[PDB]
């Protein structure tokens, strides 16, 4: 019943990336000391 | 695992008391103990199981 | 549903673009402006470098930091490279006429090698060749 | 074939396929058959012999 | 829609005859 009107987005910029790994096999300890 | 057998009768029984259905409490029992543990198979075509321990007497540091 | 804005959006929603420009422009800007004022306040109370501050403050601010990026004119800021290294009103330019339009009688009977849309294109040292980034990446790996 | 043990789900999605049931409809019949628990009898594992051999049922003599 | 914009040139290049 009437005229919608849309907003066009503020573009954005993150830095492409690949697609993240399920399994994420990483260091084992977490802390600086050793 | 014979380290197992005190809670899994405890979920079983509460799933029981909590539905009514015999064979939805089994079911849901299945989940959780496949959630906790882990499975070891054959070299084989056939794939029976050959093990089954739990995900703490595998760790190796504080990484969760 | 009172606040000045709050009606503003909503009618611009439902009457649409049936009207001029002018109130749609006002209907627009007064959530940005309203934005952009909150953004700098909360900015201004904070530290500049980041191994000064906690973790909740650092968290806040790079992710409410990004609203005042820009990416078109840049160029146009940064000419101002003449002084790092060497230490017109329209009509002087060619290949731009007096409207602000492209002139062919030059471009096609003098044979002008380029057209400057700035300033620093006459006489010239400051290079700037375009590149392309994945080129680059390629290069560095 | 390959997972035996699931064969309610798919039960469930056979009836809502061919027969044409809606998704609701049937959290309602659910519900209500919980207060009669039927489990009335034959529900053991000598039961399922005699009912593969009797002569009135030959669909489930060849299986 | 419009993937990215594209940024002002400073001076570009033409050809002629």
């Amino acid at each position: 019943c009437f005229s919608p009107k849309i907003s066009t987005p503020k573009p954005s910029v993150q830095a492409p990336e690949p697609a993240p790994l399920s399994e994420e096999v990483a260091s084992v300890d977490i802390g600086a000391e050793s | 695992p014979t380290s197992l057998d005190a809670s899994a009768r405890k979920v079983w029984d509460s799933w029981y008391y909590r539905t009514g259905n015999a064979d939805a409490a089994t079911q849901q029992t299945q989940r959780w103990l496949n959630e906790n543990t882990v499975t070891f198979q054959s070299e084989g075509s056939d794939g029976k199981s050959i093990g089954m321990v739990s995900k703490h007497q595998l760790m190796v540091g504080d990484n969760p | 549903m009172c606040e000045p804005v709050s009606i503003g959006l909503g009618i611009m929603s439902v009457a649409g673009a049936t009207m001029s420009a002018s109130q749609q422009a006002k209907a627009e800007g007064a959530a940005i402006d309203a934005q952009n004022r909150q953004a700098q306040e909360m900015i201004k109370q904070m530290n500049y470098s980041d191994a000064n501050l906690k973790m909740q403050e650092r968290d806040l601010k790079e992710q409410q930091m990004a609203e005042l990026t820009e990416t078109t004119l840049n160029g146009i800021r940064n000419q101002g490279v003449r002084a790092a290294v060497a230490e017109d009103t329209v009509k002087e330019r060619a290949g731009i006429t007096e409207s602000y339009n492209r002139d062919y009688a030059a471009i096609f009977g003098n044979r002008i090698a380029n057209i400057e849309n700035t300033q620093s294109a006459i006489r010239g040292q400051g290079k700037i060749i375009k590149t392309s980034p994945l080129a680059h990446a390629l290069n560095v790996a | 074939a390959l997972y035996p043990d699931q064969a309610q789900l798919f039960s469930t999605f056979d009836q809502m396929d061919k027969i044409g049931l809606d998704p609701q409809t049937m959290i309602e019949a659910d519900k209500q058959a919980a207060s009669q628990s039927r489990e009335m009898r034959m529900e053991s594992d000598k039961a399922w012999q005699e009912l593969k051999n009797d002569s009135r049922n030959k669909d489930l003599s060849r299986l």
